[PDB]
């Protein structure tokens, strides 16, 4: 059969390299996480109501009148979640081992990472809470022809009824280009292959994928939703926060306005630039930095297997991201600034700067430059 | 960047240039009409 | 035979000529055909 | 595509049926010195960024409660 | 912020497998019919959901009816109030909340269905707050309709004390101490926000015992299918 | 200096998976046409070498220290055919920007 | 009637405690004494009730 | 000839007669 | 030995053993499972 065969090629029989580790497994799951979030989604969008009068009824009445609705929204939730964790070692992956070569690749990817922030944070305005519309109203004005766009948008001169409808069904739409994206993403990809740890051309040893990296992704899948169904079932509230559980009051402003935490690198860093401009241009350079990595890589040898400076730069670069995500959390007061201004010049300073000057030191040091 | 941007090529340089303007101007014109830009098009 | 050769030989003119003719018909199909409409009714 | 993947001569790989082997062989026996091989040889690469980030994370915390404490001084 | 992190306390569900003590559950709903439904709501939580948890359908049934609930103005344009039925929610204090504005000096008591949820560290906050009325000290001074509850924030809550020591009886007797009335209402407050407690950490732990089956099975099967190659020895040989 | 590059070269630790440092090199057009140039012996070996050290990679395992390569016992095979492609690329790209 | 307060009374006895209290009668009298200073004790106190209510709470609902 | 070479053992690897495959 | 030559080794009998069982398991497990949440609450 054509299409079989078609898969086969694809799927059954895809040569693939025999040493990749457990980090090629997390795509996948990016991908298992994508279609339970739709399913979850699927099964949200037969009960919820895209008004501002009944968003946060209907919300609590899937949690407590339809059968095990809890569980469709608490997976939802902390699927989303998931989706970041797998999302983000993901492109660790990619930063790591070189795999940013794959140009197309890579473009498609920082495509679908910008396409999964966006279909994020309106699902996050979605369940129309305190914490929802606040920090819906701040993102909007973050456009503001900056005016003009903003309004378009909200819909009106200020996030209401007509942003929550527009948002409900954008977010409804956006995951189905995802998956095309996701498609278009394993084809620009399959013309080249996957790359190995080591970083080599690994043409010597590939094996099937059927039974090698297929039982691999079960397992990875398995522990997965190991993971997802104890964040659910036992800690459903650690990742979220607790004044989204209070309906919306525009009247109300809360004393302390956070996105979801996967957004708080960014939100660290659009702080710390002083100009309003700035920040968001660098918030938005946050994120396109890496498509700008393709064009940063200096350094003959693939992989960071064999370079350990540049090794100790990637993990100081780990290491800042944490902090920015936890300055994020904090308040705005010393010395949480400085380190958040600090910490924002160090990740641009080692994505632009140090890392093409230590692959251009090692080459020097393998008698290569 | 010679290789691509050599003595010979920026003949090339100018001898394409003015197809470049060309294009950009039409790219303006639409973009006055089509986003009805009215500081253009009042004019 | 001079316009083929001024403004419909060049893709590039043939862009820039289809988009101002584009700009000013709108203009007049717009006031044309309104002044039909009202006519009409 | 397998087949025409790459040009490889002169080379024998031995394997066996899975059947046949142990399922684990030594796996605590090899499996504990390898992994421990394997934290000697990356733990001075990944550890001590993350220290610091401890060393900050607590500095701020407490820097930040002194900022908060009262000035005595103050309002005296 | 400048409050008291309310202090933990060994709850009877904190444990990670520990279920809520439905005796407790039923007396914290004694606790909010008599003293706390006289201000605060309950919009999400009917009649129905008391049946099968701490109280039955009759039971809950005879605590229905024990109230009355406008059923609309009928066919003749008649609002009209009717005993309660399982169907019904629990009733309002105020019909509008600038009615609540209005009695309760400018402040409007929230929700309490998801107040243990909606509350940072509630459970151990509510008990706190309850139990938080303390005598301001040197150098604080608040206005009427103001209390000094260090949990509160800005510690000055518009709600006055509501629990006197024997404030109301438990109708099993328990001694009905200050505490023993918050622990109560902490931990029905909290199975309002959250009515599948129960349930689901049973899911829990089912889920629990059958990863504990399923992974090493599924490792053992993937340790099978890569025993091959994990034992695969190559050798160059060189015609030489 | 070159006791540190020695450490270095420790420190890559392709040695721990015998790799030459041209085994190493990331595959690159010009590095291709002088693998193309390599006589089939080096081409070879080099590929078993590379195979080799997949394989330790697919079970997270290092050759035993003797058997791996000394930063003297590395040795750049594939330098001299690289310095032609890429002198060769040099010169039709200068001949080009002229 | 209270077991809470009997807690509390234990606390009471607890040495951390008499120290922040200790700490509580100074900035009192501190007030008192700066006729016009908006320093409050909240500061202080907060200190205080954080150790009693902590202490009170490790042995408050088990006595409850 | 090839004859020279003689298969590794992978007895070590290898797990404990066709009275035991049906085991197996 | 005798189960593989029995059900384990003809997969349709390998199917009928895995859906026999998979029936009455999670009478058990739901059993088995009850107890322990039921001691542990
Ligand atoms: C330590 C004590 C035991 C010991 O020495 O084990 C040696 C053993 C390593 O032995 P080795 O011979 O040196 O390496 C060969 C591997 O065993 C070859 O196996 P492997 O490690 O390549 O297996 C593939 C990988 C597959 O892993 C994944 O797919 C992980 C997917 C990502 C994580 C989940 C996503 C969410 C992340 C959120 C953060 O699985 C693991 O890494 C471990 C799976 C354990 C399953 C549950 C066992 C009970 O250690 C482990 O396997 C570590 C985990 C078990 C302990
Ligand atoms: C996590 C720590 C994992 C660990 O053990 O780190 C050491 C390991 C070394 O990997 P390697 O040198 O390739 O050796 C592989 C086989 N010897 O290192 C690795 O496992 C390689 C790390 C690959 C991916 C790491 C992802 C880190 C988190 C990235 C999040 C943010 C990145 C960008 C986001 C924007
Ligand atoms: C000089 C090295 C001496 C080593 C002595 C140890 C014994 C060596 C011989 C025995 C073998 C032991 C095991 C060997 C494992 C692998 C080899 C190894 O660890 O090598 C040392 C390693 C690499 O050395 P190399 O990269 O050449 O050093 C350049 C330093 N930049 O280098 C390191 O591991 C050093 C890493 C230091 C990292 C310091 C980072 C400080 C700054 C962190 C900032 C984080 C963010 C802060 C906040 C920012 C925003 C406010
Ligand atoms: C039964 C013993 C309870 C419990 C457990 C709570 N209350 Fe009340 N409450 C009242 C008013 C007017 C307010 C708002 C005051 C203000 O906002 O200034 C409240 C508030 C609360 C909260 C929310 C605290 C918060 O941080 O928002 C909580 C958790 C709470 N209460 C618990 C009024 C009353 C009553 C009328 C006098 C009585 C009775 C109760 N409350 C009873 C209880
Ligand atoms: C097309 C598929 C999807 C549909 C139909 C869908 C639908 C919904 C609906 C109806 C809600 C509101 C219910 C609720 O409050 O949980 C929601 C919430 C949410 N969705 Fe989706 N969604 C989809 C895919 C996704 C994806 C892919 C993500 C991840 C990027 C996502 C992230 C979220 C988040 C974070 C929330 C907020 C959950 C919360 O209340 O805490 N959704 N979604
Ligand atoms: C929407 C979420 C994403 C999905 C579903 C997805 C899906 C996949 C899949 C299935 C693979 C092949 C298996 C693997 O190697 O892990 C893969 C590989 C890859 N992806 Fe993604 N991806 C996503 C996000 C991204 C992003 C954001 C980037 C860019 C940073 C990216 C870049 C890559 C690269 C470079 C590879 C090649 C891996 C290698 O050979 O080393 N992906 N992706
Ligand atoms: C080279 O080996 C492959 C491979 O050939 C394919 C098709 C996929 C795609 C398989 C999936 C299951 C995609 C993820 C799941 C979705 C639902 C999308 C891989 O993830 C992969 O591993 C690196």
């Amino acid at each position: 059969h054509p299409l079989f065969k078609i898969i086969n090629h694809s799927f059954i029989d895809l040569p693939a390299p025999s040493n990749i580790s457990s980090w090629w497994n997390f795509g996948s799951l990016l991908g298992v996480c994508l279609m339970v979030q739709i399913i979850t989604g699927l099964f949200l969008a037969m009960h919820y109501t895209s008004d501002t009068m009944t968003a946060f009824s209907s919300v609590t009445h899937i949690c407590r009148d339809v059968n095990y609705g809890w569980l469709i929204r608490y997976m939802h939730a902390n699927g989303a979640s998931m989706f970041f964790i797998c999302l983000f070692l993901h492109v660790g992956r990619g930063l790591y081992y070189g795999s940013y070569t794959f140009m197309e690749t890579w473009n498609i990817g920082v495509l679908l990472l910008f396409a999964v922030m966006a279909t994020a944070f309106m699902g996050y305005v979605l369940p129309w809470g305190q914490m929802s519309f606040w920090g819906a109203t701040v993102i909007t004005n973050l456009l503001s022809i900056g005016t003009t766009l903003v309004e378009w948008i909200w819909g009106g001169f200020s996030v209401d009824k007509a942003t929550l409808t527009r948002f409900f069904a954008f977010h409804f739409i956006l995951p189905f280009i995802i998956a095309a994206l996701a498609i278009v993403h394993l084809l620009f990809l399959h013309e080249t292959g996957s790359n190995n740890p080591t970083g080599l051309n690994s043409d010597a040893d590939k094996i099937p994928f059927h039974p090698y990296y297929t039982i691999k992704d079960i397992l990875g899948i398995l522990i997965m939703f190991l993971i997802l169904m104890t964040l659910v079932l036992f800690f459903p509230d650690m990742l979220g926060d607790p004044d989204n559980y209070m309906p919306a009051n525009p009247l109300n402003t809360p004393p302390h306005i956070k996105p979801e935490w996967y957004f708080l690198f960014a939100y660290a860093i659009l702080r710390s630039i002083p100009n309003k401009l700035g920040g968001v241009l660098a918030l938005i350079l946050s994120i396109l930095i890496l498509a700008l990595m393709p064009f940063l890589h200096t350094s003959k040898q693939r992989s960071l297997m064999f370079r350990p400076i540049t090794q100790i730069l990637y993990w100081i670069l780990v290491a800042n991201l944490l902090i920015l995500t936890w300055i994020g959390g904090q308040p705005v007061e010393h010395p949480f600034i400085i380190i958040g201004q600090l910490a924002s010049i160090s990740y641009f300073s080692i994505i632009l700067i140090l890392m093409p000057i230590s692959g251009i030191i090692e080459d020097k040091m393998l008698k290569l430059y | 960047l010679s290789r691509f941007l050599g003595p010979r090529y920026r003949e090339l340089a100018r001898n394409w240039i003015p197809t470049a303007g060309m294009w950009g101007t039409v790219g303006a014109v639409g973009l006055v009409w089509a986003t009805d830009w009215r500081l253009i098009l009042d004019w | 035979s001079r316009l083929y050769s001024l403004l419909f030989r060049r893709t590039s003119t043939f862009a820039l000529t289809i988009a101002v003719g584009a700009l000013f018909f709108e203009r007049a199909f717009d006031q044309g055909a309104d002044a039909i409409y009202e006519h009409i009714n | 595509e397998f087949g025409n993947l790459a040009r490889i001569r002169h080379v024998i790989s031995y394997s066996l049926s899975p059947f046949e082997q142990r399922a684990f062989p030594s796996y605590f026996s090899k499996g504990i010195p390898n992994v421990l091989r394997r934290t000697r040889e990356r733990i001075l690469r990944v550890a001590p960024p993350f220290v610091v980030v401890y060393l900050i994370y607590t500095w701020g915390n407490q820097e930040f409660e002194q900022s908060k404490r009262k000035n005595p001084a103050m309002y005296e | 912020d400048l409050e008291l992190h309310p202090p933990s306390y060994p709850w009877s569900h904190r444990g990670l497998l520990s279920s809520l003590d439905h005796t407790s559950i039923r007396r914290g709903f004694q606790v909010y019919k008599q003293v706390c439904s006289s201000c605060h709501s309950m919009d999400y939580v009917a009649y129905r959901h008391l049946v099968g948890v701490c109280y039955t359908e009759e039971e809950a049934k005879a605590l229905a009816e024990e109230v009355e609930v406008q059923d609309g103005p009928n066919d003749d344009g008649e609002m009209f109030m009717r005993p309660g039925k399982l169907s019904d929610y629990f009733p309002k204090p105020y019909p509008n909340p600038e009615a609540a504005r209005a009695a309760n000096n400018g402040a409007l008591p929230p929700d309490l269905s998801y107040i243990v949820r909606a509350r940072h560290g509630g459970e151990d906050y509510v008990f706190s707050l309850l139990t938080g009325y303390c005598e301001p000290p040197t150098g604080v001074s608040l206005r009427e309709g103001l209390y000094f509850n260090p949990y509160f924030p800005g510690q000055a809550i518009g709600m006055a004390p509501p629990i006197y020591t024997e404030v109301l009886e438990y109708d099993d007797g328990t001694p009905a101490t200050m505490s023993q009335v918050a622990k109560d209402v902490a931990t029905f407050l909290r199975w309002a926000s959250e009515p599948e407690h129960d349930h689901r950490k049973r899911m829990g732990l089912k889920m629990l015992l059958m990863m504990g089956l399923l992974l090493p099975l599924t490792y053992a099967m993937k340790r099978h299918k890569w025993s091959v190659l994990k034992s695969r020895k190559l050798a160059y040989r060189p015609p030489k | 200096l070159d006791g540190f590059r020695k450490w270095y070269y420790n420190a890559a630790g392709f040695n721990k998976l015998g790799l030459m440092r041209d085994d190493t090199l990331h595959e690159t057009e010009d590095v291709k046409e002088a693998i193309r140039r390599l006589p089939e012996d080096l081409y070879n070996d080099r590929m078993f070498r590379i195979k080799r050290a997949l394989d330790l990679t697919m079970r997270h395992q290092i050759l035993p220290k003797d058997q791996w390569t000394k930063y003297e016992e590395d040795k750049f095979y594939l330098e001299p055919y690289l310095k032609e492609v890429i002198r060769e690329r040099k010169e039709r790209e200068e001949w080009a920007k002229k | 009637v209270d077991p809470l307060t009997t807690v509390r009374e234990h606390c009471e006895q607890l040495e951390k405690c008499v120290k922040a209290r200790e700490r509580l009668e100074l900035c009192d009298n501190r007030v008192s004494s700066r006729s016009q200073t908006e320093e409050d004790c909240t500061e202080e106190l907060f200190d205080f009730l954080h150790a009693r209510d902590h202490c009170v709470a490790h042995k408050l609902f088990k006595n409850l | 000839s090839h004859t020279d070479v003689k298969v590794p053992d992978f007895s070590d690897y290898r797990r404990a007669s066709k009275e035991s495959s049906e085991a197996r």
